[PDB]
RNA sequence: AGGAUAGUGGCCUACCAUGGUUUCAACGGGUAACGGGGAAUAAGGGUUCGAUUCCGGAGAGGGAGCCUGAGAAACGGCUACCACAUCCAAGGAAGGCAGCAGGCGCGCAAAUUACCCAAUCCUAAUUCAGGGAGGUAGUGACAAUAAAUAACGAUACAGGGCCCAUUCGGGUCUUGUAAUUGGAAUGAGUACAAUGUAAAUACCUUAACGAGGAACAAUUGGAGGGCAAGUCUGGUGCCAGCAGCC
């Protein structure tokens, strides 16, 4: 693991010290984000929480939209 | 934690910015003693205006203040040390008079280019930045130096580098190293 | 209602115009010199009075 | 006589008077009840980051004719809700809904700039970049 | 050794730490500095205690060329220079052998583990050896 | 009067007396208040600030308590309650970064989980050991100092001082415009080595490499007024937008 890397990657990536060294495979699975619900914050004020939240989640996991 | 260090703003910038009677009064010192900023006139100002808040403060005090007396000659004893104040002038309160010219004529840059030298005052102020001209064994390359007027007549172009003998300069090294290619072998 | 619609107008409708190459302007001292040079001796515009744009 | 006492023993009514009247100076006043505190959405800051909750277009006072594209902005130190000009030819474009932007005053010490009524704060950044660095397209908003 | 002419101003007699202490002050035109080995012995011939036993450090070489400026010692002996000089610098001359050791937050740990053992040490080496797994 | 303290004292207790403060502002309320040396602005007078390199003081999540000791009502000590909160085999155990890094949170708003006791000083049984005190380096357009981005010829031209003049100028000093070319200087980089330093890094010294302009290429704001600087051209047509104020 590395730390300090999370705040620039959303998903993904790859880590080169070339000058030109090209990226990595986008690692084909098998399921997709395709069953959705609606969100939004019970208390308005916390809205600001829920849409950094939503970035957060989205690097939890690997698949989620 | 160890003590702070001093440090001071060695200039101060004009009251109203957009007076063409100080901006062309400003552009003239420029071209006349090679300067790029108005920081450079500024920085001098400045200086002229630190030194008379001293002098209209001691004309204050009563002749016969041994404070007056004291810094009175330890201010002349450093103006005329330069030449920005002449010999005759070493008089008490002469010195409110200065303008500033009389200092950018005592820095550095000026005397390289009035002492033969240099040509012209740009011309001045990269001969003394590229390591050229120097005053003893001291190499100096800040074109405000304030020259102290024992050295007015003690400074040639330095021991080292070109213009000064020993050894040849590096733009002529390397057009003179082809001299000896196209020649045939 | 009367929307945005129309936000980038004038700018989405200026036509474009390019930059051209130039001789290089100086800095530093240098630039002052061409001041002190095109204010003082040679400035090969000046017309009767000090003035420092022509519309020809 | 000139209104004021000027015995050498008056100097308690002569501080105390100052003291009195310096409550009708604005400056004074604003800056002793702290209502840069009490009121003033931001709070007595320069700045304020904020959540875009709609975009939005005011018409100018007369005698001018515009609408001035604005933006809703809920403040996130705050939960309080202004409304911030943003500047510049287009431009609005470059705000969707509920993406951070950073709010300045209006160099105005409240108050509000000429056209604009009840608009005292400018977007500034958007996404996390300068805007004006949007405008010129010399800086890109931050990938999906 | 460009006419390397190695000076050697403020000169006194140090008993107390049995050495003689001095600056230096070497020109060296067309000689873009010099070395430190190398003065140590242009003058430990001239006070000529063993070259081992000579020792300078300082040395801001000065603007535009040509100078530089150090300061210097001279002991009685070399087993009075070993003695009294900083270990550290004994090691540059070659007199003395670096002594390697562990990493200053790693000894640090090692200290702090120690803490946690009373005894030797060595009584609770066998009461888990007895035990796991039984 | 005693009690208690290291000791004065309503410090506390018993007895007694009815005193003590206040418009020369007590008491109470507020402080986005630790005091101070000091900082910013200053014709003079003033105005605004001071968490923060020194000094004094207070605190060690909030309170209280207490052991040790010359010294603490100590928090990198213990005890209890309160708030938060970790581990577990659910019986139980342990916790205190407003120390150094580092993280969350908070926000407009602030740096490395790095090296070392070499210096500064401190401590101990002690010349030796320890020291995130402190020093080094990292990060850093907070502020402050200095100050490269060109210099100088020639070609031609517009010409501009000019000795002779029936002379178009028969000599010219000077100035610059146009890719018209030319050889000199150089550090920014890079880099021998040495120097630097506890060991390095950068600096200073410097072998070799490093300038023609298409590069070694400076930006930021503006050109109606305030206010230095266009009655240029194209676009839009109270729209877009600008505009501190007009
Ligand atoms: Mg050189
Ligand atoms: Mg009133
Ligand atoms: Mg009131
Ligand atoms: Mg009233
Ligand atoms: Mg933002
Ligand atoms: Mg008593
Ligand atoms: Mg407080
Ligand atoms: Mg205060
Ligand atoms: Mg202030
Ligand atoms: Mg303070
Ligand atoms: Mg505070
Ligand atoms: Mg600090
Ligand atoms: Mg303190
Ligand atoms: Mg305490
Ligand atoms: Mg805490
Ligand atoms: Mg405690
Ligand atoms: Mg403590
Ligand atoms: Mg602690
Ligand atoms: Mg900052
Ligand atoms: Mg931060
Ligand atoms: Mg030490
Ligand atoms: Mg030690
Ligand atoms: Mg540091
Ligand atoms: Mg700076
Ligand atoms: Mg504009
Ligand atoms: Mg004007």
């Amino acid at each position: 693991g590395l730390v300090g890397i999370d705040q620039f990657l959303l998903k993904t990536g790859t880590l080169t010290t070339s000058e030109t060294a090209h990226n990595m495979k986008v690692m084909k699975f098998s399921v997709s984000p395709v069953v959705q619900v609606a969100v939004e914050v019970k208390n308005a004020n916390d809205l600001p929480k829920l849409v950094e939240g939503l970035k957060r989640l989205s690097k939890s996991d690997p698949c989620v939209l | 934690p160890r003590a702070p260090r001093t440090y001071s703003k060695t200039y101060s910038t004009p009251k109203r910015p957009y007076e063409s009677s100080r901006l062309d009064a400003e552009l003239k010192l420029a071209g006349e003693f090679g300067l790029k900023n108005k920081k450079e006139i500024y920085r001098i100002s400045f200086q002229l205006s630190k030194i008379r808040r001293a002098a209209r403060d001691l004309l204050t005090r009563d002749e016969k203040d041994p404070k007056r007396l004291f810094e009175g000659n330890a201010l002349i004893r450093r103006l005329v040390r330069v030449g920005v104040l002449s010999e005759d002038k070493k008089k008490l309160d002469y010195v409110l008079a200065l303008k500033v010219e009389d200092f950018l004529e005592r820095r550095l840059q000026t005397q390289v280019y009035k002492l033969g030298l240099a040509k012209s005052v740009h011309h001045a102020r990269v001969l003394i930045t590229q390591r050229h001209i120097a005053v003893g064994k001291q190499i100096v390359n800040i074109p405000s130096f304030m020259v102290r007027l024992d050295s007015e007549k003690h400074i040639d172009f330095a021991p080292t580098s070109p213009f000064g003998g020993a050894r040849p300069g590096r733009v002529a090294r390397r057009n003179a190293a082809r001299k000896a290619e196209a020649s045939g072998e | 209602h009367g929307s945005l619609a129309r936000a980038g107008k004038v700018k989405s409708q200026t036509p474009k115009v390019e930059k051209t190459e130039k001789p290089k302007k100086p800095k530093g001292r240098a630039y002052k010199r061409l001041l002190y040079t095109r204010r003082f001796v040679n400035v090969t515009l000046v017309n009767g009075k000090r003035r420092m744009n022509p519309g020809p | 006589g000139k209104g004021k006492p000027r015995g050498l023993n008056s100097a308690r009514k002569l501080r105390v008077h100052r003291r009195n009247n310096r409550w009708a100076e604005n400056n004074y006043k604003k800056r002793l009840l702290g209502t840069a505190f009490k009121s003033s959405p931001f709070g007595g800051s320069s700045h304020a980051k904020g959540i875009v909750l709609e975009k939005l277009g005011i018409e100018s006072k007369q005698p001018n004719s515009a609408i001035r594209k604005c933006v809703r902005v809920q403040l996130i130190k705050n939960g309080k809700k202004v409304t911030a000009f943003v500047p510049n030819d287009g431009c609005l474009n470059f705000v969707d809904e509920n993406d951070e932007v950073l709010l300045a005053g209006f160099g105005r010490k409240g108050k509000a700039k000429g056209d604009i009524p009840g608009v005292r704060f400018k977007v500034v950044k958007v996404s996390g970049v300068s805007l004006l660095a949007l405008w010129k397209e010399k800086k890109e908003k931050p990938r999906s | 050794s460009d006419a390397v002419t190695i000076r050697t101003r403020k000169v006194i007699s140090n008993p107390l730490l049995a050495r003689k202490q001095f600056v230096v002050d070497v020109l060296h035109p067309n000689r873009a500095n010099v070395s430190k080995d190398e003065l140590r012995e242009k003058l430990a011939e001239v006070y000529k205690a063993e070259k081992d036993a000579v020792s300078v450090f300082g040395f801001r070489t000065q603007f535009g060329g040509g100078k530089s400026v150090g300061f210097g010692l001279v002991y009685n002996s070399v087993a009075e220079a070993k003695k009294f000089e900083p270990t550290y610098r004994l090691v540059r001359y070659g007199l003395a052998e670096k002594v390697e050791k562990a990493s200053r937050q790693q000894r640090k740990q090692k200290k702090n583990r120690d803490k946690k053992i009373f005894g030797t040490g060595k009584r609770l080496a066998k009461k888990v050896a007895r035990r796991n797994a039984d």
